[PDB]
RNA sequence: ACUCGUGCCCCGUGUGGCGAAAGGGAAGCCGGUUAAUAUUCCGGCACCUGGAUGUGGGUUUUGCGCGGCAACGCAACUGAACGCGGAGACGACGGCGGGGGCCCCGGGCAGAGUUCUCUUUUCUUCUUAACGGUCUAUCACCCUGGAAACAGUUUGUCUGGAGAUAGGGUUUAAUGGCCGGAAGAGCCCGACACUUCUGUCGGGUCCGGUGCGCUCUCGACGUCCCUUGAAAAUCCGCGGGAGGGAAUAAUUCUCACGCCAGGUCGUACUCAUAACCGCAGCAGGUCCCCAAGGUGAACAGCCUCUGGUUGAUAGAACAAUGUAGAUAAGGGAAGUCGGCAAAAUAGAUCCGUAACUUCGGGAAAAGGAUUGGCUCUAAGGGUUGGGCACGUUGCGGCGUGCGGUUAACAACCAACUUAGAACUGGUACGGACAGGGGGAAUCUGACUGUCUAAUUAAAACAUAGCAUU
């Protein structure tokens, strides 16, 4: 796994072919947002601290993609 | 670099060349 | 041991499929003298050679 | 200065008559030591009772919860009440008494 | 009823071993119906199976001994086993001098207390047998520099 | 290259196989799952080799990259024959330093045990993988400069005009800190459902200290030798400059991402007072890894935790003679071939110690004294602070010009080891365990070592030294 450090590049790698599939988890105790991309090779993560840009960066992400929400206590 | 490494570099140059005769 | 080559791997299923009593209906044919299984073995009373 | 308060909610019992309230909060004057001795209790500690089976105490210096349960346990023992009540923590800084099934 | 099947497969589901294992008396005819992992599972939910807890093993005897013998309670002559340097080497006396006489003689260097000339004499005569602790040390340094004045 | 195999052209000193499940060697970790398998199944997250190949980026308008005084750095950044070098690749022992795991101490939140009396008490959980990013970490190397009033410096005396101290830099080496993986996992509590099928929902999962401690690993030093402690496969760098290539495209760019595949055999279970070999379910024999608390010098003996057993034909009675364990008044080897067997001594601290001698020893020679409990006293360490005068900086932190050696002060922190005094008891105290009897002489082999597996361990054999062929 790899770390993505700003919001453009974040974007590109979302627009290429082999982007399965994407999520979002939250961290209330510690107020994070995280962005998750599952790619061919590496699993992209990108790490947010306020939420202004959270629905920001969610409606900029390509419509084709499929973004989950990470439930609490995922069934096995 | 060993012989092998390098005998796939011209292998590839070779198929490359035939192609793009092909091509043209 | 675990660690085995298929030669001894082959003898060993030849061993377990010779191990069991004879038929039932081979008792009641005619001018049958066969009473039991003369060649029964057990890991505790006789070692095979490999 | 920090202060920190604890809550002992006793009300079935209390409404059923067999733990009284008075007594317990006699019992925690005379007993909780400060600074190694005991009878040191002066504006440190606050023992208010609130009224509805319920005891209040405030904190100025360092106290732990725990040290308050092993109080109200040793309380138990001695009424000879520990065969059908148990105390449970609910949420944070209170402690409740309940019977047992 | 014959439970052997029944105490190996709790024991693997709840971590311990078969020695911790507590099979409800009244409920035997219940429990020997269980033959699967699953239905070990639900009994121990509805509490028909329970790990038992650990034996008591405390060390208040042993940190009250350590307590009397920092203020040399339990420490005489008929308390002791070993020999004076299977207790405390002399290598280890003397290399914590060393380290500590050479510490001091770095700072005051540093500071401006004494000089180089004065270090180098110092520290080859710490070497020596000179000086036998802290205090000593400071106490040649202040008549040096005494005489030195004059 | 073949029209299509047939045909051409170079180099040449050399030219087989088998032999290691402990030697050498490309690449996988965590969680869950079964009546019985799992680093192999399920979920998530990676890596290696081989083969094809396209985008992005890089180089080149005069052809194959820039930067730093330098050690060298950066995502790339042509390189045939022939040749040179490095890795694979290596002994035993000693003390010292860094890192991971275990042990130990203090605080906090949950749960449990005890409670006539005491105990802010006793016990348990509080976790973080492979693979990556980023900041650091001994040795060593580079630049300035020029040392005797010689300096630097290790527990252990090495280093320096063949260039030290000092100031500033470069670099090999994470089982170190932070982030991704990752809390969504695992673990601990609580409240409701549920014949079963089925489950559902709330909280928590922190912060410090200590050490001649145990175990593994890394580093710099040192000692020993008439003893100096493997080979091959495989992978890389360099010297050289053969061949090839753009001005609109070219690029055999060891850079990023992307496409495809990885065959064959073993894998259950035991490894031993019942799964092996001894005729057997035999008190015998048979190579390794992991290794908790107390006492104590200690892997000694003795008691305990996790884990594991409660299995070896039983019931009743207490004669002789036995096998195993022990105590005896007074005398003390009178017994016997012969002190055979048993008894006596024994730890630690302080005194004291002969003849002889190859000067190294004899030596723990011989012979004496002390040792519990409680209440005190003294000694042996670490970290942080130091006064003015200018200028900048959200009490500033510093660029400085200075002055000075607090007649060494203040605050905080932390284990152990050693020495002294008073009091006290049916004079007892290495209170169990553990634990040398000593001396004066003769014969014989110099010493340490070796042999008759199953009646002889010795004065017998070997040995260094000496001599001969
Ligand atoms: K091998
Ligand atoms: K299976
Ligand atoms: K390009
Ligand atoms: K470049
Ligand atoms: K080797
Ligand atoms: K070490
Ligand atoms: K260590
Ligand atoms: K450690
Ligand atoms: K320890
Ligand atoms: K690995
Ligand atoms: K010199
Ligand atoms: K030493
Ligand atoms: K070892
Ligand atoms: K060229
Ligand atoms: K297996
Ligand atoms: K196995
Ligand atoms: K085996
Ligand atoms: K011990
Ligand atoms: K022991
Ligand atoms: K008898
Ligand atoms: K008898
Ligand atoms: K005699
Ligand atoms: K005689
Ligand atoms: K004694
Ligand atoms: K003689
Ligand atoms: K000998
Ligand atoms: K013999
Ligand atoms: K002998
Ligand atoms: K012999
Ligand atoms: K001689
Ligand atoms: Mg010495
Ligand atoms: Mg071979
Ligand atoms: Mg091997
Ligand atoms: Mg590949
Ligand atoms: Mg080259
Ligand atoms: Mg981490
Ligand atoms: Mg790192
Ligand atoms: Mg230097
Ligand atoms: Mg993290
Ligand atoms: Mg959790
Ligand atoms: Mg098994
Ligand atoms: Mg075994
Ligand atoms: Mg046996
Ligand atoms: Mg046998
Ligand atoms: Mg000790
Ligand atoms: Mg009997
Ligand atoms: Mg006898
Ligand atoms: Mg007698
Ligand atoms: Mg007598
Ligand atoms: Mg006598
Ligand atoms: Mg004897
Ligand atoms: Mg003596
Ligand atoms: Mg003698
Ligand atoms: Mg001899
Ligand atoms: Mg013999
Ligand atoms: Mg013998």
């Amino acid at each position: 796994p790899q770390e993505v450090s700003d919001i453009k590049k974040f974007i590109e790698i979302c627009r290429r072919k082999d982007a399965s599939s994407a999520r979002i988890k939250k961290n209330p105790k510690t107020q994070q947002i995280k962005f998750k991309v599952r790619c061919q090779r590496f699993l992209y993560t990108l790490v947010l601290k306020d939420s202004d840009k959270a629905e920001k960066l969610k409606q900029s992400l390509p419509p084709n993609l499929q973004i989950k929400d990470v439930p609490k206590r995922n069934k096995r | 670099m060993r012989a092998k490494w390098r005998k796939k570099r011209t292998r590839r140059l070779k198929r490359k060349r035939r192609k793009v005769r092909a091509r043209s | 041991p675990s660690h085995k080559t298929f030669r001894i791997k082959q003898k060993l299923a030849k061993a377990q499929k010779q191990n069991r009593p004879i038929p039932q209906w081979i008792r009641l044919r005619t001018g049958n003298t066969i009473r039991y299984n003369a060649k029964r073995r057990h890991w505790r009373k006789t070692r095979l050679g490999l | 200065k920090v202060t920190k308060k604890f809550i002992i909610n006793a009300s079935q019992p209390a409404s059923d008559k067999i733990f009284d309230v008075s007594a317990f909060e006699k019992f925690l004057n005379e007993r909780i030591k400060v600074d190694g001795r005991v009878g040191n209790l002066g504006d440190v500690i606050k023992i208010s009772q609130i009224g509805d089976g319920k005891v209040e105490i405030i904190a100025h210096n360092d106290l732990s919860g725990r040290y308050l349960k092993y109080l109200t346990k040793k309380f138990l023992k001695k009424m000879q009440l520990r065969d059908w009540l148990r105390v449970v923590a609910t949420s944070k800084g209170v402690y409740e008494l309940k019977f047992y099934n | 009823v014959n439970l052997r099947t029944q105490k190996r497969l709790a024991a693997s589901v709840l971590g311990c071993g078969e020695g911790k294992v507590w099979l409800d008396p009244n409920e035997v005819s219940e429990i020997s119906n269980a033959n699967s992992r699953q239905s070990i599972r639900k009994l121990v939910a509805d509490g028909l199976i329970i790990k038992k807890p650990v034996t008591m093993h405390s060390r208040s005897r042993a940190r009250e001994l350590n307590l009397a013998r920092r203020i040399g309670r339990h420490r005489g002559f008929g308390k002791r086993k070993g020999t004076a340097d299977a207790r405390m080497p002399q290598q280890v006396l003397w290399m914590r001098r060393q380290r500590v006489l050479r510490r001091l003689l770095v700072k005051y260097r540093a500071s401006g207390k004494i000089d180089k000339h004065l270090y180098h004499e110092l520290y080859h005569l710490a070497k020596g047998n000179t000086f036998k602790h802290k205090r000593a040390l400071v106490e040649h340094i202040h008549r040096a520099k005494a005489e030195k004045a004059r």
